[PDB]
């Protein structure tokens, strides 16, 4: 519950600063010594927050994959190509089986490009610490509509996450342990432990694997990059960069409204709340 | 890799941050040195982040505090907390200057102790992993802390211009003017440092803290002597994300980053409901969870004055709902089903506005692991009714003749007096120009 | 395995033991613990040896002196004394839990040549080019231990063999990059390269 | 084979050297007249190095105490150490000469007691079966034990060429010359003879002791008889890694020689962290292996005075780091790979550096087979701080116009003031210079 939804969120906090060594890939060092020195600098990371000492991080290991970065010369990254591997061993794996630890990197990679945008935002607001490189508070040369549009983009993500961190977390550390336990005889866990999983994905996103839903995060990546990139460093290249992230948000009204069976993934029922917001104005 | 320096200032900042760490060991459950119960790793599960860890057998708080009477820190003394703190790494006993009360003997006594204000804070993080920033616990209450706490706004934004400002600004009481009769200067002055010399900022009203405290804890003898009671427990409230760990926003710069529509505004209402003692002789049954939001969108709580037709004059823009320690979590989104129905939300009349939900543990510690605990942390356009209080009460003054000239006998021997007042009504018009 | 071989210096023990102790260690078990006594003969000679280079010594031959003696020492001190550090310390631990946990005395002796070959490989790796780039090492300090005892141009001479061997740890580090990238011996050789980063 | 004669000379440096082996029977654990237990031979591996190579089945000290003071040989026998010592080579029952105040009067008596001083030291050094070298324990206050002591520095330099030569250098009281003020002369003079006559110094500033017995012992007020407590701890601390095991440069010709770069840059800065009385009791319930060996690569236990900017504007080249006692060797390791995540210690990248990182098994004595202490032994080149400190008082007192007649009273009648001023310059130019 700890090391991959991160209730034990002082990791994902140390991933933070990880990130803060990334800012896109490549440009990062390409070696088969780029994991070596990496699994090491992520493991000390739970102590670099002074927490423990390894001996319940080595039930976490750390495979690096490879993918084209440079989109066609390799350099690998930690958004989504970085996984934890859960072990296997003797003492655990009874719940252990090879199709449990493929959604174990599934969940540690899908908190981990979410939590970029997330961090990279905030990299924003170290960048306009005021007194004076803020430079100007409202117009002219703008800084009113510019905050305007940032902050209806800083609503509707913070909002978004929370919704999803609330079915992520309740009912899936009540259907788990509780249950288990209580229903004694155990035998044969991993047809059990796998039906949880096979629920816990249903609760996390799920999106079916292909609905525009999925287009829409993705899409929605594609201007965060332009907000990060023009703010780091051009007034009318800003504001389309959110008249396209308006176009996503207002394309994603008109599909919560074709999802709205009856009652059809807890994620929908957070979204009418959202959906009377835009009826209240 | 999250360490914050307490920059405690002032009369009332030293006092906030007194029972600030004294909150800490008693919610912990432990010795403010020793360990006495397992609470503490099991239930604090980074337990230095504004301590370090034992070498010694007693607890580091990462603080400091300067202040011009060296009254305040001796009354520090005194009470059995120095072995819990150090009075010669944590604290100067004995530091003076000013008699005090003019704000501009402080700010000029920053830079003439401009050398060792900044090795101190600075020899404060010393074997820190990094640092996440420096809270300002400062007092907008007399000139002295006010005084030099205003100088530090502006240098630790640009000597360390990636950190962290956010201010425990504290008012002097507004039903007196005999406590402190600079008290209109005082509160411009840093309030134009409040606006471009910052980041976020806590304003806290002195006559809403009396408010509560005969209307949710009922005591009769309202005085100003309550101002310290109700704000060390909000301080310890809202860095449960930090000393417990969060999920999505699992820094402190994570629910501060979100209630800043635009510089000039992010002047947080804060709220905290567990005051009531009649939700005390129903914990034994488990008190609710579905109507304890029904008092962040609905006044029950405010620490800051406003009216009570401009909870519809103006709506709320950016709310977090800060749920706490033990609290039933898994029907928390239900109880934010039903406030659309109602209506209890306020939203701008033109576009996102967005209602936060996160939760986060706590030690184990009764009144917030055993009872439902809500925390607002608002960010209502509703503030211009305070900027009034304060410039309304400014000009009030150069009509009673004072502070034309009994300001100019240290420092300011020039004019700025329109110039503060000029900048303040940009502030409190364009945040009404924000929404239609 | 050939990495320790007879030469000037070839120097070990022959153990005396007796029954029921001489089934506890083998003598074959005392010729695969020998050269691992060998490893660790010849590099504290190296670095005894640029300790009396050191104390056998501004002029045109006496200041580059000081420059290439103390780079010298740093390169053999920090693969040499830290591998080993972390080595003798760890395997003493390792050892007295096995040592007391044996109902057999041919159990103690297989629990210590199961132990024995873990430790020639993380410490040498099996190819006879690791010898050569110890011994260009080498010859750097005894082109010095013969020009302390004899009384300009010999400085060039050390110079050169200083190239030799820099240009073969440099292809020395690209044989540790080739390895496994799965077994902990090359965790153990880049902690070996980190300490000559600094 | 690897006996070294200390050469307890001067005032200050009898003193701390008087402790030093009054600390080695305490952790031999025997009576001073024999060997009275078995834990000689055990605990403490080595027999001879600080003893006379047994001929009569006894080890005696191999010692000289040489003063022109004769109050120094008589506080032998103030206490239980005046049978450890015996009376024809460690000291002379009475001994007088000068007063004598002046570093050029002693330095012409080292001239004509030539006879004693080199047959005092053979006669003691006459059944060592080769000699490690000669550590001049000697004190650069006073004219007493820096007048003879320079002279020393050139005559062992010159039938004893292979010998190590290493001092542990005592500087005066530097923020007191309202009772002295040939300060800047007497002290530049020993420090000439150290940049070209010897091999390796230990610099240790006095008012740097004084910051340590204010802010981990917390003494009124530091004077000399608590100033020979830090000075003896760090002498006997040296020395646990010659005569307990270690295994690769654990003879004193080993670790010595890789802490110079080069002759004149071997000025090693000196740090011990255990005085205080809540450190000590941290010990009994164990402090980590992961902060009791990061603290001496965290600058704040330095007995050299320097400035703080220059502990960052430059980086070590050569650190060694004992611990001693608990350990835990299996994580030290562990604790060496965390150098790179906290940043504490800046290290050279034009050329190869070392960080010596060492451990060792002590025999029993509960303040160190129990308790961990930590010797810090740097090499920082921020020591041309120092050569300020001594270059700027020398050419202010020559422009007062003071001791260019009267230091020239005795043995000096030639220029030799700009002498002293050339070669600081040569020693502050060509260590910046060596490293980038």
């Amino acid at each position: 519950r700890h090391f991959l939804l991160m209730e034990d969120g002082e990791f994902a906090q140390s991933l933070s600063d990880m990130l803060f060594e990334k800012l896109g890939s490549g440009q990062t060092p390409s070696e088969l010594l780029n994991p070596l020195v990496l699994n090491s600098i992520l493991n000390k990371a739970l102590q670099y927050s002074l927490h423990g000492d390894s001996s319940l991080a080595s039930n976490l290991t750390f495979a690096l994959k490879y993918l084209p970065e440079v989109f066609t010369p390799t350099a690998p990254d930690a958004l989504s190509c970085l996984e934890l591997k859960y072990k296997v061993d003797w003492p655990l794996n009874i719940v252990i089986t090879d199709t449990c630890m493929n959604k174990y990197s599934r969940i540690f990679s899908f908190l981990l490009q979410l939590k970029h945008m997330v961090w990279t935002l905030r990299d924003v607001w170290f960048h306009l610490k005021r007194t004076a490189l803020v430079n100007q508070a409202s117009n002219s040369v703008q800084y009113r509509q510019l905050q305007l549009y940032r902050h209806e983009m800083q609503h509707f993500v913070k909002v978004i996450q929370g919704y999803i961190a609330n079915q992520i977390l309740h009912v899936t550390w009540c259907e788990f342990r509780n249950k288990l336990s209580a229903v004694s005889n155990l035998e044969e866990i991993y047809k059990t432990h796998a039906d949880y999983l096979n629920k816990a994905l249903f609760r996390g996103l799920l999106t079916e694997k292909a609905a525009p839903l999925m287009n829409i995060i993705h899409s929605i990546f594609s201007l965060i990059l332009k907000f990060r990139l023009q703010l780091i460093s051009n007034f009318g290249l800003m504001q389309q960069s959110y008249n396209t992230f308006k176009y996503y948000s207002d394309f994603l009204f008109e599909v919560v409204s074709k999802l709205v069976n009856r009652g059809y993934q807890p994620h929908l029922e957070d979204f009418l709340l959202r959906i009377n917001f835009n009826s209240y104005y | 890799p999250r360490e914050i320096i307490t920059l405690q200032l002032g009369q009332c900042g030293n006092q906030i941050g007194f029972e600030f760490w004294k909150q800490l060991c008693a919610e912990h459950g432990i010795s403010p040195e020793g360990i006495v119960e397992e609470f503490a790793t099991e239930g604090t599960d980074r337990k230095d982040v504004f301590f370090y860890q034992a070498d010694d057998e007693h607890y580091i708080p990462r603080a400091v505090l300067l202040d011009l009477e060296p009254r305040v820190i001796h009354s520090i003394l005194n009470s059995p907390y120095a072995n819990l703190y150090n009075p010669e790494n944590i604290y100067l006993s004995e530091h003076g200057g000013g008699a005090g009360n003019n704000w501009a003997s402080g700010f000029s006594q920053g830079e003439k102790i401009h050398e060792d204000i900044f090795d101190i804070i600075d020899r404060e993080a010393d074997g820190s992993d990094s640092l996440e920033g420096f809270v300002l616990c400062h007092s907008i209450a007399g000139g002295t802390g006010s005084g030099l706490g205003s100088y530090l706004l502006e240098r630790l934004n640009d000597r360390y211009p990636k950190k962290l400002v956010q201010t425990y600004s504290v008012f002097p009481n507004q039903d007196e003017m005999s406590h402190v009769v600079v008290q209109p200067y005082n509160s411009l002055l840093t309030l134009k440092r409040l606006t471009q010399n910052a980041d976020c900022v806590v304003v806290l009203d002195n006559t809403a803290l009396n408010r509560i405290a005969t209307d949710r804890l009922h005591i009769q003898n309202p005085s100003f002597s309550q101002i310290n009671q109700l704000v060390s427990t909000i301080m310890s409230a809202s860095t449960t994300t930090l000393r417990y760990p969060g999920y999505m926003n699992n820094d402190l710069i994570g629910l501060i980053a979100s209630l800043i529509p635009t510089p000039r505004l992010h002047f947080l209402m804060t709220g905290y409901t567990p005051l009531t003692t009649d939700q005390s002789v129903a914990s034994v049954r488990k008190t609710t969870v579905l109507d304890v939001m029904r008092r962040l969108l609905q006044p029950k709580n405010v620490m800051v004055s406003t009216g009570r037709d401009r909870q519809t004059n103006h709506c709320y823009i950016a709310i977090l709902n800060i749920i706490q320690g033990e609290v039933d979590p898994t029907q928390v989104h239900k109880s934010l089903q039903r406030i659309r129905e109602r209506k209890l939300a306020n939203f701008i009349p033109w576009g996102p506005a967005s209602i936060q939900v996160a939760l986060s543990r706590k030690s184990p510690y009764l009144p917030s692991a055993h009872r439902v605990s809500g925390l607002m942390m608002a960010n209502h356009t509703n503030i211009s009714s305070l900027f009034e209080r304060t410039c309304r009460q400014y000009d009030k003054l150069r009509k009673r003749e004072a502070f034309l000239e009994q300001f100019r006998k240290e420092d300011i021997f020039k004019d700025n007096f329109d110039e503060l007042d000029n900048s303040r009504e940009i502030v409190q018009q364009l945040i009404d120009e924000y929404h239609a | 395995t050939e990495l320790a071989l007879s030469g000037l210096e070839s120097f070990s023990f022959d153990y005396i033991v007796k029954w029921p102790l001489s089934l506890i260690i083998n003598r074959k078990a005392l010729t695969r613990y020998q050269m691992l006594f060998r490893h660790m003969f010849y590099c504290k000679h190296v670095e005894r040896l640029l300790c009396n280079v050191w104390i056998s010594n501004s002029a045109k031959w006496f200041a580059g002196a000081f420059t290439l003696r103390q780079r010298m020492l740093n390169f053999v001190q920090n693969i040499q004394y830290y591998m080993m550090f972390e080595v003798m310390e760890p395997t003493w631990h390792i050892l007295e839990k096995n040592l007391k946990s044996a109902s057999n005395i041919d159990d103690v002796l297989s629990h210590h040549t199961s132990f024995l070959d873990n430790c020639l490989k993380d410490c040498m790796l099996t190819n006879p080019e690791l010898l050569k780039i110890f011994s260009k090492l080498m010859s750097v300090c005894v082109m010095f231990t013969n020009c302390l005892q004899r009384f300009e141009s010999t400085i060039n001479n050390f110079d050169s063999n200083f190239s030799a061997h820099l240009m073969d740890l440099l292809d020395k580090l690209s044989m540790y990059s080739t390895s496994d990238c799965e077994h902990s011996m090359i965790n153990i050789i880049y902690r070996l390269d980190f300490n000559g980063f600094y």
